[PDB]
């Protein structure tokens, strides 16, 4: 928990529909951006803890 | 005397400050109206298309409402400033 | 353009972007010119008439 | 400029303003 | 200071925004009142 990993991801393409169609996730609340309008955007850097 | 008036008008432009100040005040009025678009007014971003491209409607309504409130209030401020300066220029036109 | 949406006329510009500059910004915090994400070319965004 | 703000031209431009002043001066 | 010392920052920010919104409306009403009163005073001064 305290030693949380941080993976910097760059130069890739992600569809994010894998996060939708998978029902194993019991917690999925996105805060600053709508996750459905994600594949039509592009961002500088993305970090995955 | 006509030659002296011509010489003074050719020498200095500071006499026409009574028009330069009005032109300048209009300039900062429109510049204020331009630069007040860049303010967030509590929103996450000041660009309307950026707000539209990021968010679903259930939060986009709130963010766009904040942006509209700030921009409209800034505009109403500009409107009252233009109205009182129009009253000034009205009195000036009456005197002229 | 990379998630930046808007409506305008895309014309070839004569602006001298530095190689690390990806877009231009106007006075009113509006997009003035952009660099194409696929072609190393400079295009100005003029709003429609 | 492109944010919906426009400048409307005056009804009397500088030419007819100068003509009015010329008429006043001559009279 | 009471708001800052009492509430957590996420709600304290909303309370501060409401307070400064009311205060700026009060300020702009006062300023416009001063502007119209100064217009009246300037007209009286021109008459004098
Ligand atoms: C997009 O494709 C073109 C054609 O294959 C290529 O020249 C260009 O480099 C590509 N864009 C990027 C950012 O690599």
């Amino acid at each position: 928990v305290y030693a949380w990993n941080r993976k910097r991801i760059s130069n890739c393409v992600a569809d994010y529909s894998v996060l939708y169609n998978s029902a194993s996730f019991s917690t999925f609340k996105c805060y600053g951006v709508s996750p459905t309008k994600l594949n039509d955007l592009c961002f500088t850097n993305v970090y995955a803890d | 005397a006509i030659g002296k008036i011509q010489d003074s008008l050719s020498s200095t432009a500071s006499a026409l400050g009574k028009l330069q100040d009005v032109v300048n005040q209009n300039a900062q009025a429109l510049n204020t109206l331009v630069k007040q678009l860049s303010s967030n007014f509590g929103a996450i971003s000041s660009v309307l298309n950026d707000i539209l491209s990021r968010l679903d409607p259930p939060e986009a309504e709130v963010q766009i409402d904040r942006l509209i409130t700030g921009r409209l209030q800034s505009l109403q401020t500009y409107v009252t400033q233009q109205l009182i300066r129009a009253a000034e220029i009205r009195a000036s036109a009456n005197l002229a | 353009f990379n998630g930046l949406t808007g409506t305008g006329v895309l014309t070839e510009s004569n602006k001298k972007f530095l190689p690390f500059q990806q877009f231009g910004r106007d006075i009113a915090d509006t997009t003035d010119a952009v660099r194409d994400p696929q072609t190393l070319e400079i295009l100005d965004i003029t709003p429609c008439s | 400029k492109f944010n919906g703000l426009t400048v409307l031209p005056p009804l009397l431009t500088d030419e007819m303003i100068a003509q009015y002043t010329s008429a006043l001066l001559a009279g």
